[PDB]
């Protein structure tokens, strides 16, 4: 069965916000990395950006601006807040277990579709 | 019980692999039971750095090792050279090191056709620094503050307070220093212990690697 369920994720008009969460059955999945993803139709897979076992985040530094990551741990979710929003934004968005260790050595989520348009 | 070795040894899924770790996180697979053919190996991709250490290269595909880790990771094209013993900066010293006396071989080619995105891909971290340098075969996938002067952080990221990890930025574009190579580090155990990996039965010399 699924271990990492995102959730949140629909409908978004130019200029709002979306915030998604990703649900893990153990917290482990954040040792040492739980990762924010998403892919764009036309486009490479692109990290957002990552929170850390510790509880810091790095966020890919070209969308800091519009990016916030946080972790509820007692419910072992991690969120996504995203503010802005444009038609670039529209994305499968994916919550990725260890992301920096490369396709070989990570644990994907299921995804959630965010689509942006009038 | 001494062991089988029929199957050719799975370099793809480490050479082939569709996303490689950032190099601070640095992903190892164990390579055990298997025929390891580097006449094959060699010829099967353009390789632009293809050295071994420790090792006499000519005669890897009759020699025997009781195990083969595949260490593998994106740096970009100057710091390949740090991938070697006896190195150091950024990367030997804070997210990969190699000892002095290492066995094996470092295989790296340019991955600018599958990591560089125009806009940049920001997908590959390295670490910044740390206290100590790391020791051979060390892997660190810590986020402590790193305190670069002489205020106290106290856990807090700010003024000379800084959080350890950086993107790489990858664009075709750049100048080939800057351009991403994809790295795959053979480590050559060599414990006293019956031989898991042997290169084929009947075999040529190795001789290709000399004429690079
Ligand atoms: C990787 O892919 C190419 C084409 O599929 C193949 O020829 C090559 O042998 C593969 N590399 C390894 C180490 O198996």
């Amino acid at each position: 069965e699924v271990q990492l369920v995102e959730s949140g994720g629909g409908l978004v008009q130019p200029g709002g916000s979306l915030r998604l969460s990703c649900a893990a059955s153990d917290f482990s999945f954040y040792d040492y990395e739980m990762s924010w993803v998403r892919q764009a139709p036309g486009k490479a897979l692109e990290w957002i950006g990552s929170m850390y076992h510790s509880g810091r985040t790095y966020i890919n530094p070209s969308l800091k601006s519009l990016v916030t990551i946080s972790r509820d741990n007692s419910k072992n979710t991690l969120y996504l807040q995203m503010n802005s929003l444009r038609a670039e934004d529209t994305a499968m968005y994916y919550c990725v277990s260890n992301w920096a260790s490369g396709s070989t050595g990570d644990y994907w989520g299921q995804g959630t579709l965010v689509t942006v348009s009038s | 019980r001494f062991p089988n070795i029929t199957n050719l040894c799975p370099f793809g899924e480490v050479f082939n692999a569709t996303r490689f770790a950032s190099v601070y996180a640095w992903n190892r697979k164990r390579i055990s039971n298997c025929v390891a053919d580097y006449s094959v190996l060699y010829n099967s991709a353009s390789f632009s750095t293809f050295k071994c250490y420790g090792v006499s290269p000519t005669k890897l595909n009759d020699l025997c090792f009781t195990n083969v880790y595949a260490d593998s990771f994106v740096i970009r094209g100057d710091e390949v050279r740090q991938i070697a013993p006896g190195q150091t900066g950024k990367i030997a010293d804070y997210n990969y090191k190699l000892p002095d006396d290492f066995t094996g071989c470092v295989i790296a080619w340019n991955s600018n056709n599958l990591d560089s995105k125009v806009g940049g891909n920001y997908n590959y971290l390295y670490r910044l620094f740390r206290k100590s340098n790391l020791k051979p075969f060390e892997r660190d996938i810590s986020t402590e503050i790193y305190q670069a002067g002489s205020t106290p952080c106290n856990g807090v990221e700010g003024f000379n307070c800084y959080f350890p990890l950086q993107s790489y930025g990858f664009q075709p574009t750049n100048g080939v220093g800057y351009q991403p190579y994809r790295v795959v580090v053979l480590s050559f155990e060599l414990l006293h212990a019956p031989a898991t990996v042997c290169g084929p039965k009947k075999s040529t010399e190795f001789l290709e690697v000399l004429f690079q």
